[PDB]
């Protein structure tokens, strides 16, 4: 498995632009930092989007979304009356109006359109252009903030030493996030290790499982008494 | 009594907020209230003093019509003690019973949910209540000269589970706090 | 071991003269925008 | 938007307890460090495409722009593991697709001008100038010069002094110059399909302005269209005359409408937003949090004084 | 306060 | 066959009174301060069948754990694990996640 | 005397979403619990069961029989 | 019923004694809670088996008390709205409404400025004024003429497609009541169910009321039929 | 009509959670088992 | 039937008691003697 | 027509309780903005006259309300009763703190008041103290006012 | 009459299923016959019924 | 045609005291009604005498 590329050079930012609807456009690359994804950099105005809807040149219009805090839902008594924890409110449409416009010729642009604009709403209702809401990305969904925090706190790889290798191991399967990329504990401790810790760890792991099942059965028998 | 009964309703106005059909978190949403209103399921609507709150009264589905459903109290009985029914077969659309005609129960014999609803700031200038009223009161008996008769047309009769809404507004000066 | 990516597959290529009329911002303009950004930054604290 | 269930050995192999959460700076500030280093002149680390790309599509993307499939990623998290339930011999995972906010570049909404040093215009002047560009009105003239309207709404209205109500329009004209209009005070309620002034030039609010903006974008049909429609006796002959008829839009030569929010520069929960609006609830919450940090170990003195009990 | 009442009666919408 | 109510009462009444009693509630549960049968049926632990199945699987587990104890890695396995180790040595968080996503998407397409 | 009201909503704190007057609206609120019209009679059954407990209207008859 | 705790106790409350004595008697031993939620009924057995009975009871009593407090809040709002006062509890928006963007949804406030409209009694708007304002709002005027300006269609989008049974005789069909259709049909195939002696629980699905009684009747008559022939 | 308010930055609630995660997985798993 | 009102009367509306009035009724019936 | 009766029992039930803090999950700028902007917009230095008139009349309303209330005899009895109760509680608390602080620094009836006149029980020392504090608080008002209104 | 009354009560209470011993502990409780701190609390409650000070007594119950 | 006379009263004139004819159900009474903002009420009132 080849490592990803890693180049470095001096680059010159582009000149800034004012499309009327949005401003910016100094990123000189075709991809972004956090994700490796292409960046949309063509901007569609309001009258342009309206005409593209009327004359069928536009197929799908997609809005981004936002989390909709838990206190501002009406489906159950407020959190603070002490009831059981309700799951999660649906997400909002993007208040800032960030939008992606997809044409029939495969082009993809961005735009700013407030959800609920009269003309655009009537056009979408009449001409049946497909309308969609882009789901939320995982580092912004409110139900996976625990996973995001755990990833930001815990270590990616683990600790195994044999006296001569000190291998960076992956974490166990029960908490390995991505995939089996590096060494697993067993393979490392058996390929660069000695039967001492091999046998010890194997048999006392058996001892742990036996203790689990034996405690289960023992409290069962106490229940019988 | 004729006089005193009135006087007492003003001094003790707090004992008359509906404490019968309203049990817990009895709110409904504004969209659901509109949807119930447009299909003529609401029996009474009581707007309140400030014009921004209503208590919608909706009859229990089996107490809405005069079907003889055996989940209701036997109010009206035959000689052989069977509940009476008033269904009529709707000649234009048979094969579907939910589109038949039926008379509605007198309002004093109804079970009713009493939901609470908050009306938006532009409830009156949006005209929803006005459209509903103007549509539902624009039908009545007519004279047909082709048959020389007095006809109550079908599109002015109540189908199954539909009722006739009564709108009532309250006066803030009747509170005597 | 690493792989290599051509540095012409990573940079955009367009010359500002292929843009609409007023899209290119002059220095006169761009400086006033920075001035407004700063003033909007300090407004409420100042007041 | 469709979700998917994964019940398969190899797909649950590359999964584990759930894919990693790609992380970094916030979606609207990823480009600050890179751009300031680029403006200084240093070398910058180059962006590496995503691990699902391969060399065959970078050829097209660097040439003719990305497709809706080039932007879509997936994410899957594992429900109960291998030995938990029947009909699930080695686990079950839930996978859904999405597009991240980072796809939007270093683009933002137009900057709020300096309302002190900017020439003003009366609402009646904006109303008349919008009527003169509304082809359905009795005051149309096709010799009008283009206008660019940016309609701003305030966002620091509740968190910070100096917030304003209503809307503010920035009108830029052929000279490249700019003026602004202050549409507080929704004047008198009118519907959008309304053409009549309000009996006093002082009752022009944003309801009339929005009426004019809505009516200006009406598509115009040439008389031939409904001529071929009505004159056609057949029903689907009319249908053909209708589906084939075209139109035009004069507003694309007169107006450019945009909507913006003047961003806020004070976080609604921060400390400086407490000095700007002191309140007693704030000081109670503050001393509670301070007890949490410093002296909630009061409930450790609890256990320590439970020693004699 | 009766001098300013015609002014302050716009916050309610009446005359 | 032979429901509960048919025993405490049975021939003391006809079938009329038996159906009379049958249509009024199960026996005497939560509304009457007692404990439901479906409530009581949860307070009991796993019985000896499951415990013995677990003990037999435990015998199997110790057998295969000592079997693993008797294992030693093959020839190319050392080189493969060491190459993984080298990649992990020259790894950063971002790129390791990069290869994780590479794995997932490659096996997704297959 | 010191209570003032918002002049846009007239003290309602809430405006209408007009599109929903004539896969739903993503801008306007969330539904309530008693909106599900298919669960009405079940909720009423639970509530009348819980209410029959406290109900002390028939108290004297139960008392004389006890 | 007093022995099974199915109903409240023997002489716990007296309508003519006092409020204090009655709250004392009711606050004594979970008398305010029904049997189903009384924790004493369950405090003795809960362990490894399910780990739920003592959890799924304190997780129901909580929802119960939340419902009760919500009812109190709603009634305080109604009592404020009975006069023309502003409501004390601001609740979040619902499925047809959005929040106001001048206020945050906080509808009113206190200001240290005396609000002259209340002090002089001018806070209600004189019916004729409102009538005029509405009648002028629902009647938009057209000053232009579609002859000069070549406007052939009323405003809106996609007017061309817009320009291209016996609902007029028997009204429209109501689509909010399909879920009862089935039961209605049963009530027509079995007239005997309308007898004044019977009173079923109530409901619509196969899990409620009429269908429960019907299934029970057919099943028990089949049981007895099979029991007749074996002997 | 239809309103035109726009915020500049959508407020993603950035800046316990275990129960949220658990209820998420419980709801999804229960839907899965009810699919069969 | 053509000349009937559909607004019933003030007189032909029969009484219906709530639960509190039912309780008052049974008490006034039992303490009758 | 039946006759109705006064209800004298657990009446209301929903008022015995303060639940404001539960429903808002705790566990007014549009107002002033709109007031001031309206008196600015409707009616040189005239906005300043109107604003000063507004503030002055508001403060005077509150002061007149308070004084007129306190001018009823029974309200003065209420005030007197509260004063003596609070004084006895202060005596208790101060004695406790004084004695225990004396210890740790060594380490480190009602009717004679309730039935008499109140200006003869209270010394003049406290009136002089209150007057001194008030005087010192409000003595910078002329210079402040002058320097404000002169640009 | 008594049979019908019990019938209706039973039906409406057993609607619950349509979706030590509490008695022996309920016989041992302090009830006011229609324990001196109890009478104190009851009197003090019934005396401060109207004033807000009443709320202070509410937090004196077990 | 059962109502004879209506009398708007109040300080803001939205309540009426309707009087019923002899042919009305219940004879002749005086009933108070509170009115919503309906701009079709006055035509209906005058065109029925
Ligand atoms: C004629 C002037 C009438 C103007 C009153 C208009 C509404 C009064 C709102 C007061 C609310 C104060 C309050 O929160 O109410 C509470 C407050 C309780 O403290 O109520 C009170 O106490 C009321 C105090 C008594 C008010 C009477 C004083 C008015 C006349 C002054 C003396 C006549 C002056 C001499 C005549 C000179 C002839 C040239
Ligand atoms: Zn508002
Ligand atoms: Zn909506």
């Amino acid at each position: 498995p080849a490592l990803p590329a890693r180049a470095t050079a001096v680059v010159a930012p582009l000149p800034e632009k004012n499309y009327g609807s949005l401003r910016g456009g100094r990123w000189p690359f075709l991809y972004d930092n956090v994700y490796g994804l292409p960046v949309v950099r063509q901007v569609a105005s309001y009258g342009e989007v309206l005409e593209g809807i009327r004359t069928g040149r536009i197929s799908q219009v997609l809005w981004f979304q936002a989390p909709r805090a838990v206190t501002a839902s009406a489906a159950a008594p407020p959190p603070g009356l002490g009831g059981p924890q309700q799951p999660q409110p649906p997400p909002l449409a993007s208040p800032d109006g960030r939008c992606l416009v997809r044409f029939a010729n495969g082009q993809v642009k961005q735009a700013v359109i407030p959800p609920g604009e009269p003309r655009i709403s009537q056009a979408l209702q009449q001409y049946g252009t497909a309308v969609s809401y882009i789901p939320l990305e995982p580092r912004y969904m409110p139900e996976l903030a625990a996973m995001r925090a755990r990833g930001a706190q815990e270590a990616v790889l683990g600790e195994v030493d044999t006296g001569a290798v000190a291998t960076p191991v992956e974490l166990p399967e029960d908490e390995r996030r991505g995939a089996a990329v590096g060494p697993t504990a067993f393979e490392a401790v058996a390929a660069y290790g000695s039967p001492e810790q091999l046998a010890a760890a194997l048999d006392d792991n058996y001892q742990a499982a036996a203790g689990q099942v034996a405690a289960l059965l023992a409290e069962r028998e106490a229940w019988v008494a | 009594a004729i006089f005193w009964n009135k006087l007492l309703d003003r001094v003790q106005y707090k004992e008359n907020l509906p404490q019968a059909g309203l049990v817990g978190d009895m709110r409904i949403s504004y969209a659901k209230f509109l949807e119930l209103l447009k299909d003529q399921r609401v029996k009474r609507l009581v707007v309140y003093g400030d014009m921004r709150t209503a208590v919608v009264e909706v009859p229990h589905p089996w107490s809405a019509s005069v079907l003889g459903h055996p989940a209701t109290h036997p109010f009206y009985e035959d000689s052989a003690h069977n509940r009476v029914s008033m269904l009529r077969p709707n000649p234009a659309a048979p094969e579907d019973v939910t589109q038949w005609f039926c008379a509605e129960m007198p309002e004093w014999d109804m079970e009713k949910y009493r939901f609470y609803v908050d009306l938006p700031g532009d409830f009156w200038e949006s005209g929803v209540l006005q459209r509903h009223l103007a549509a539902q009161r624009a039908e009545g008996a007519v004279w047909d000269p082709a048959s020389g008769q007095y006809i109550l047309p079908y599109r002015a009769q109540k189908k199954v589970f539909q009722v006739s809404t009564e709108v009532q507004l309250l006066d803030p000066q009747e509170s005597w706090d | 071991r690493r792989e290599a990516i051509p540095a012409e597959l990573l940079l955009v290529k367009e010359d500002p003269s292929k843009l609409p009329a007023g899209v290119l911002q002059t220095r006169e303009q761009l400086k006033q925008a920075q001035r407004d950004i700063n003033w909007a930054g300090k407004r409420e604290q100042v007041f | 938007t469709a979700e998917r269930f994964i019940t398969d050995a190899k797909e649950l192999n590359a999964t584990g307890s759930g894919l990693p959460i790609i992380d970094g700076p916030d979606w609207e500030e990823q480009h600050w460090a890179a751009l300031k280093a680029m403006s200084a002149g240093r070398p910058v680390a180059l962006p590496t495409p995503h691990a699902k790309f391969g060399p065959e599509d970078l050829q097209r993307i660097a040439a003719s722009g990305p497709r809706l499939e080039d932007l879509t990623l997936e994410h899957a998290e594992r429900l109960a593991g291998p030995g938990q339930l029947p009909t699930a011999p080695d686990g079950v995972a839930l996978a859904f697709r999405y597009i991240p906010r980072s796809v939007l570049g270093d683009f933002r909404q137009e900057v709020e001008p300096d309302w002190r040093s900017l020439p003003a215009m009366s609402p009646a002047e904006l109303y008349a100038g919008l009527r003169a560009r509304n082809w359905t009105s009795a005051h149309y003239d096709p010799a009008a010069e283009p206008w660019r309207l940016q309609v701003f709404s305030c966002d620091y209205k509740h968190t910070g002094v100096t917030g304003w109500p209503g809307y503010r329009v920035v009108v830029t004209s052929r000279g490249g110059r700019r003026r602004w209009v202050d549409l507080a005070e929704e004047g008198e309620l009118v519907q959008l399909t309304e053409q009549a002034p309000p009996a006093s030039p002082a009752d022009i609010g944003y309801s009339h302005v929005f009426a004019q903006l809505y009516q200006a974008y009406e598509p115009r049909y040439s008389p031939e269209a409904l001529a071929a429609l009505y004159g056609s006796s057949s029903s689907k002959g009319k249908a053909a005359a209708a589906a084939a008829a075209q139109h035009d839009t004069p507003a694309l030569r007169h107006l450019d409408v945009s909507y913006h929010g003047t961003g806020s520069a004070v976080a609604p929960g921060s400390g400086t937003a407490f000095l700007m609006q002191p309140s007693w609830d704030a000081v109670t919450g503050a001393i509670r949090w301070g007890l949490e940090r410093s002296g909630l170990p009061e409930l450790r003195a609890l256990r320590d004084s439970l020693l004699p009990e | 306060l009766a001098l300013l009442t015609p002014t302050l009666l716009t916050l309610t919408g009446q005359s | 066959s032979e429901d509960s109510v048919e025993q405490e009462f049975g021939g003391d009444y006809s079938e009329a009174s038996l159906e009379y009693i049958r249509a009024l509630g199960p026996k005497k549960g939560a509304p009457f301060a007692e404990v439901d049968p479906a409530e009581q049926a949860a307070a009991l632990p796993p019985s000896q069948a499951e415990c013995e199945a677990a003990k037999a699987v435990l015998e199997n587990y110790k057998r295969d754990i000592d079997a693993l104890k008797t294992y030693r890695p093959s020839e190319q396995e050392r080189a493969a694990i060491d190459a993984r180790r080298a990649l992990a040595l020259e790894a950063t968080p971002e790129e390791l996640t990069w290869l994780k996503m590479r794995e997932y998407y490659a096996t997704q397409r297959a | 005397l010191l209570q003032h009201k918002c002049q846009r909503c007239k003290g309602a704190g809430v405006m209408t979403c007009p599109a929903c007057l004539g896969g739903g609206c993503r801008v306007c609120g969330t539904a309530c619990a008693w909106d599900a019209e298919s669960e009405w009679m079940e909720r009423w059954g639970e509530w009348e069961s819980r209410l029959a407990y406290y109900d002390k209207a028939t108290g004297p008859l139960m008392d004389e029989w006890y | 019923p007093y022995d099974a705790d199915a109903n409240l106790g023997y002489q716990i409350v007296d309508p003519t004694a006092s409020m204090g004595e009655n709250v004392w008697n009711m606050a004594q031993v979970y008398n305010s809670l029904p049997p189903e939620l009384n924790p004493l009924r369950t405090q003795h057995l809960a362990d490894r088996g399910g780990g739920n009975t003592q959890a799924a009871v304190e997780a129901a009593r909580s929802a119960f008390d939340a419902q009760v407090v919500m009812e109190a809040a709603l009634l305080q709002n109604l009592e404020a709205a009975a006069q023309d006062l502003p409501k004390p509890h601001r609740l979040p928006p619902t499925a047809g409404t959005v929040a106001c963007n001048e206020c945050g949804g906080a509808a009113w406030g206190y200001s240290f400025f005396p609000n002259t409209a209340v002090m002089f009694g001018l806070e209600r708007p004189f019916w004729g004024d409102t009538l005029a304002r509405l009648s002028k709002y629902w009647n938009p005027t057209q000053v232009a003429d579609p002859a000069r300006t070549g406007q052939l269609l009323p405003y809106g989008e996609g007017g061309l497609r817009r320009l291209l049974a016996l609902e007029a005789v028997v009204g429209k069909a109501p689509a909010t009541t399909g879920r009862y259709r089935r039961d209605l049909e049963l009530l027509l195939a079995h007239p005997e169910l309308r007898d004044g002696a019977l009173r079923v629980p109530g409901g619509w699905g196969p899990e409620g009321g009429l269908q429960t009684y019907l299934r029970g009747q057919q099943e028990e008559q089949a049981r007895m039929q099979r029991r007749r022939d074996l002997a | 009509n239809g309103h035109l308010s726009v915020v500049s930055n959508a407020n993603l609630l950035t800046g316990k959670r275990l129960n949220s995660y658990l209820i998420y997985v419980n709801q999804n798993l229960k839907k899965f088992i009810q699919l069969n | 039937e053509l000349m009937r009102s559909a607004v019933p009367a003030p007189g032909e509306v029969p009484n219906r008691n709530s639960r509190g009035q039912v309780a008052e009724q049974v008490r006034a019936i039992l303490d009758q003697y | 027509q039946s006759e109705h009766n006064v209800k004298i029992f657990h009446n209301s039930w929903w008022t015995h309780l303060n639940i404001k803090n539960l429903v808002n999950n705790q566990d007014s700028e549009f107002i002033n903005s709109a007031i001031i902007k309206s008196i600015n917009n409707k009616t040189s230095s005239e906005k300043e006259t109107m604003q000063l008139l507004l503030m002055s009349s508001s403060i005077l309303l509150h002061l007149c309300a308070i004084i007129s209330l306190v001018s009823i005899s029974q309200v003065r009895c209420f005030v007197k009763f509260h004063l003596i109760l609070l004084y006895k509680l202060s005596n208790v608390y101060n004695a406790i703190l004084n004695q225990l602080s004396n210890k740790l620094q060594k380490n480190l009836g009602f009717l004679v008041e309730w039935s008499s006149d109140f200006i003869t029980i209270i010394p003049e020392n406290v009136d002089i103290y209150i007057w001194n504090v008030f005087s010192k608080i409000y003595r910078t008002i002329p210079l402040s006012f002058i320097s404000t209104t002169l640009g | 009459l008594r049979s019908r009354m019990f019938l209706n009560f039973l039906t409406e209470r057993n609607k619950y299923y349509l979706n030590q011993n509490l008695r022996d502990i309920k016989i041992k409780a302090n009830y006011n016959n229609f324990t001196m701190f109890r009478d104190f609390w009851v009197w003090s409650y019934n005396n401060t019924q109207t004033n807000a000070f009443n709320q202070n007594l509410w937090w004196l119950l077990p | 045609g059962h109502v004879a006379r209506v009398r708007f009263y109040g300080p803001e004139k939205n309540k009426v005291m309707a009087t019923t004819r002899a042919s009305a159900p219940g004879g002749e009474r005086l009933c108070k009604v509170v009115l919503p903002p309906d701009p079709e009420l006055l035509d209906h009132l005058v065109s029925n005498g």
